[PDB]
């Protein structure tokens, strides 16, 4: 039997997705405030709040915990339905992935503030945690790929192409970038296998591809399932799906050196990164086109359905960032952009605008269904959430652009006499209003997250036994 | 097609995804420019190595870059643009990604130890406008150096030229200052 | 539309958008062009282009502003402070250079703080002359009496009180007699008697007015106990600029 879809894990992951979203974004707001007012840092005593330590916590919680859980819930729900079979690992393998993932985030929460970090971005957790994550991910791929193997229909939905790719590539990236000799039990009590330029390359190959697969590909899978899930029928382009997918999947791995522009990294590598990052523009947009064009005719729905609003706007930000990224990947542009708040602007445009928004919409869609509910408790709240999230994202982006341009310019600016026009401190001071506005925008987005939490909770209350009949 | 075939799709994906990594990462292992240390350079002294770990633990990297780009203005501000050879020993590499604070790569003497102590103790005190967090605990905690030998041994395994003699021979604030003082020094003297 | 449905979802067989195609192809073409043009070429740079552009940037900068610096170098530091052409451009830019390099220790104002000298004022530890200031800048930069058996716990207190009297007048009679005697013995050698101080040593005058230095009895006790040990790092490596800065610092007082 077991004809019914295993909703179990998806339910757990969805709720946790909301929870981690709140935790991660709140850390985001707090650290932002710390940039605005350093007092928020403990003056005497490292303690609980210190920016250097908290920052990676924000990073990991937001990406792996929030984004990660979103990916788990979405992939488990989506693959099951798209292929029409009950999850291959079942409660056992899949639930293991749930608890295991939970353990991973919990360990991050304890470990990071404690000070144990490799110092490698998006890599920060210590080796023991790395082994745990590798194990959980291995289990996760078996469940997912197994689900595909067990499918009913002969064809495999493109959404699964993206999810599947994301799964495999992240595993490879994680293993490779994490090679390190353990000196001690924890924290970064390991030293990376590589050093210098090589370490930088491995790091950014890993680092970009992280957003590339974890944040883009996997989420593209989400978009592929959820955007078309609507009352309106067909409008899409399958051939684009094919071109866009392969081209993206191939091209994206080359993008690593754009991080490294005008650094110690050899010129040839930097160039390869730039060129491929520019080629990357097309496939990435292919995703957005495929998503949006699908809406055509359907647009009237946008006023009606806020979940749709979220998905659509999500693609808007996605395209924007996928455009801005290639531009910043040009050496001349990077010359200005690098080390400035602009990089952050770019990150949150994609993070809040694309990743968060699509996952949000995804959850609003799925959680009622998984919960054995016709719909969310209040649509109005989804709308309010939509607005809060949108203004917050835009405010964040605007502030960062102003700050970033100001910083790059101020840093580079030379006088008539040839001397440096501004002290670094002057640039720092210039940045303050930007820091505050950013703090506010992020705060608003966070509030939207709270509204989501309230709404979801209300809906969650309704029924025990929410097997949703056959499905 | 290959739409239908799970194994084929998986294999092609793994293959497609691999090319960039093989093309970019692998050749670097082989290239000498990125491998060769500056001639003068030696590995971090045990105090400096410990301090570097502290710099890692604290999260200094999150605000401070250690990579000078080859532009005139940054050369003017920071000093000689960073060279691959400088980072040869760095497991893991410290190059920044963000400059909330200024670039640290070449503070090969720029400030006195005393200044560093006061500043780390309370950045606002020395630089009123600073965003930097206060790190007074550094003064509070002493180093046991139990682990230092293990750390150097591991680094040697990794390729760092520590002598047996170096291992045998080997406050946190002291270590951090020691680390900061070495940065970028290797190139200038050599 | 295509025949197979994936739970609700069906997909249209549609063509790639022409513009999308064009942009994709264009990017590819640009990439090939870039690679041929970059490392594998472009004209303008002999050999092969690289980060080598750095040299060009510096070189053109040098051509453009070499004259200004070169003119200044011939001129003496005193002259470079006076003259608003070089001299005034030397204060604003020297002042420009000052902010970037010096401000973090000596204050944006150049007024200084505890542990760092006030460059604006009249008082100079190493000497106010142009040569002295220049030397301070170019080549960069107090004995622990607590230990020297004789000084001890009490001797230090006494000397501190006496110095505060040289600087002004507090009231402590034991802390005065003893201190006078000690100062004449030891301190006076570097700080002189009546604390004129000696510029050669960088020993500051004890007969000063209220400055940023820890005048308090306790602070004086600490400096006497433990001694000083302050550094002015050399700008000869890091820094022409040193000269303009000397001209600026000199201009600062007057
Ligand atoms: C922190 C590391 C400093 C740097 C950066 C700069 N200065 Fe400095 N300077 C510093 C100290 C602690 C002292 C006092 C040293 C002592 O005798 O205890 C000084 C002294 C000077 C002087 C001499 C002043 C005098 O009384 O004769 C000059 C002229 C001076 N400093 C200039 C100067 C310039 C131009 C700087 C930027 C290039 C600069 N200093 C940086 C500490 C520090
Ligand atoms: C984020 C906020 C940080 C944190 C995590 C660190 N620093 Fe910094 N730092 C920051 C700013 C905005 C500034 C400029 C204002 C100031 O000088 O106080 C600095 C400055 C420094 C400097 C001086 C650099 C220079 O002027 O050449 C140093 C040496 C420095 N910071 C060191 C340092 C260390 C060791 C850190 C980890 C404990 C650290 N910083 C963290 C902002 C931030
Ligand atoms: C020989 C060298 C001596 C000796 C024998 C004494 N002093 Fe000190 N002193 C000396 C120098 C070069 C400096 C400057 C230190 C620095 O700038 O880092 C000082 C400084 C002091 C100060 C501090 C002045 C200030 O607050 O800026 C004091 C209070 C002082 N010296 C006192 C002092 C006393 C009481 C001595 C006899 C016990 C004495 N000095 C001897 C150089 C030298
Ligand atoms: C991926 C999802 C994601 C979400 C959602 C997110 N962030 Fe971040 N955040 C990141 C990443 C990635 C970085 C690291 C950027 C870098 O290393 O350049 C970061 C870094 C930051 C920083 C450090 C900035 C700096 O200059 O060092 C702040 C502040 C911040 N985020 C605030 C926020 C706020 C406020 C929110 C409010 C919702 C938020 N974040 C939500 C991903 C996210
Ligand atoms: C989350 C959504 C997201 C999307 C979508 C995205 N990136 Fe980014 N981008 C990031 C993050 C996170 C960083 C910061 C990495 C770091 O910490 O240095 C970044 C930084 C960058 C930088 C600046 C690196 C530096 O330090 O100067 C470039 C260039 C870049 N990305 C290119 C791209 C390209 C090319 C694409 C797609 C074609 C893209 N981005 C899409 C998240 C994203
Ligand atoms: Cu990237």
């Amino acid at each position: 039997s077991k004809d019914e879809y295993f909703d179990g894990v998806i339910r757990a992951g969805v709720i946790a997705t909301t929870f981690w979203g709140i935790v991660g974004f709140l850390v985001a707001v707090i650290i932002a405030f710390q940039l605005a007012f350093p007092a928020l840092n403990l003056e005497f005593g490292n303690g609980m709040l210190n920016f250097g330590r908290l920052r990676p916590l924000h990073t990991s919680a937001v990406i792996f915990a929030f984004g990660g859980n979103a990916l788990i819930a979405s992939a488990f729900y989506v693959v099951q339905r798209t292929s029409a079979a009950r999850l291959f690992g079942g409660t056992a393998l899949g639930w293991f992935v749930f608890w295991g993932w939970q353990l991973i985030i919990v360990t991050a929460a304890t470990s990071y503030l404690l000070g144990g970090s490799q110092g490698k971005e998006y890599a920060e957790l210590n080796w023991h945690l790395d082994i745990l994550v590798a194990i959980v991910w291995v289990a996760y791929l078996i469940a997912f790929l197994g689900t595909i193997f067990k499918r009913k229909e002969p064809h495999i939905y493109v959404a699964n192409w993206f999810y599947l790719s994301f799964i495999v590539t992240i595993a490879m990236l994680h293993i490779v970038n994490n090679l390190a000799v353990p000196v001690s039990i924890f924290g970064t009590k390991s030293v990376q296998l590589m050093a210098g330029v090589q370490d930088a390359m491995t790091q950014w190959w890993y680092g970009h591809n992280a957003v590339g697969f974890f944040l883009t590909a996997g989420f593209l899978g989400m978009m592929y399932y959820f955007v078309p899930k609507q009352a309106e029928r067909p409008v899409y382009s399958y051939k684009l799906s094919i071109v866009h997918f392969w081209a993206l999947i191939f091209l994206y791995i080359w993008a690593g050196p754009h991080h490294l522009h005008y650094t110690a990294l050899p010129d040839w590598a930097s160039t390869l990164g730039m060129v491929m990052s520019v080629i990357l523009w097309m496939p990435s947009w292919g995703g957005m086109i495929n998503g949006l064009m699908t809406l055509s005719g359907a647009w009237d729905k946008l006023r009606t359905d806020p979940v749709i609003r979220m998905m659509v706007v999500s693609i808007g930000f996605y395209g924007m960032s996928t455009f801005e990224g290639p531009m910043m990947s040009i050496k001349a542009v990077n010359s200005l952009s690098h080390y400035t708040d602009w990089t952050i602007g770019h990150v949150h445009s994609g993070a809040l605008g694309w990743n968060g928004m699509i996952t949000f919409g995804m959850l609003y869609f799925l959680t009622p269904r998984l919960w054995g509910r016709s719909g969310l408790y209040s649509l109005k709240l989804v709308s309010w959430h939509f607005w809060l999230a949108t203004i917050g994202i835009v405010l964040y982006a605007s502030s960062m652009w102003v700050s970033g341009i100001m910083e790059g310019l101020m840093w580079r600016e030379v006088d008539a006499q040839g001397f440096l026009v501004n002290g670094f401190a002057d640039t720092v001071g210039a940045k303050f209003p930007m820091n505050v506005v950013r703090g506010v925008g992020g705060v608003l987005y966070l509030t939207g997250g709270l509204i989501m939490a309230y709404n979801l909770w209300a809906t969650v209350a309704k029924q025990p036994k929410t097997a949703n009949l056959a499905v | 097609v290959l739409e239908k075939n799970a194994t084929l799709l998986l294999i092609f994906a793994f293959l497609v995804v691999t090319i960039g990594g093989i093309v970019e990462i692998a050749p670097l292992f082989y290239l000498e420019n990125t491998i060769e240390k500056v001639e003068g350079m030696r590995p971090y002294t045990p105090l400096e190595l410990t301090g570097r770990d502290i710099y890692i633990r604290e999260g200094c990297y999150v605000c401070h870059s250690q990579m000078i780009r080859p532009m005139r203005d940054e050369v003017e501000r920071y000093g000689h643009y960073s060279l691959a050879a400088e980072s040869m020993y760095d497991h893991p590499f410290q190059w920044g990604s963000k400059r909330t604070g200024p670039d640290l790569a070449r503070v090969g003497g720029r400030y006195s130890d005393a200044w560093h102590v006061e500043h780390l103790s309370n950045p606002q005190s020395v630089v009123p406008e600073s965003v930097m967090p206060s790190y007074s605990y550094l003064a509070n905690v002493p180093l046991d150096s139990t682990w230092i030998e293990d750390r150097v041994s591991t680094d040697a395994l990794v390729g760092v030229p520590y002598s047996a003699e170096m291992i045998a021979a080997a406050t946190e604030m002291d270590a951090l200052v020691a680390y900061l003082q070495v940065l970028g020094t290797m190139v200038d003297f050599s | 539309t295509t025949g197979h449905s994936w739970d609700g979802i069906e997909e249209l067989n549609t063509p790639l958008p022409r513009w999308w195609l064009w942009t994709f192809y264009a990017t590819i073409v640009w990439g090939v062009a870039y690679s041929i043009a970059m490392p594998a070429a472009t004209p303008g740079i002999l050999g092969s282009s690289t980060r080598a552009d750095v040299e060009k940037d510096i070189a053109k900068f040098a051509e453009m502003n070499k004259a200004v610096e070169d003119k200044l170098v011939a001129t003496d530091l005193t002259a470079i402070a006076a003259d608003p052409e070089l001299v005034t451009y030397t204060r604003n830019a020297g002042a420009a250079v000052f902010r970037t390099w010096c401000a973090q220790c000596h204050g944006a104002g150049a007024g200084g703080n505890t542990g760092f000298p006030s460059l604006l004022d009249g008082d100079w530890l190493h000497g106010g002359s142009i040569e002295t200031i220049y030397t301070n800048i170019k080549h960069g930069i107090m004995p622990a009496h607590l230990t020297d058996e004789l000084l001890e716990p009490a001797q230090i207190d006494d000397v501190v009180q006496y110095v505060l009297k040289i600087s002004g007048q507090p009231a402590d009679e034991a802390r005065a007699t003893a201190g006078q005697q000690v100062f004449a013995d030891n301190c006076v050698s570097c700080h002189g008697e009546d604390a004129k101080g000696m510029v050669e040593m960088g020993a500051p005058n004890l007969t000063d007015g209220i400055w940023l230095y820890g005048g308090d009895a306790n602070t004086i006790t600490t400096t006497i106990q433990l001694g000083r040990g302050g550094v002015m790092p050399s700008w000869s490596w890091a820094a022409a600029q040193i000269r303009a800065v000397a001209s600026y610092v000199h201009s600062l007082g007057g």
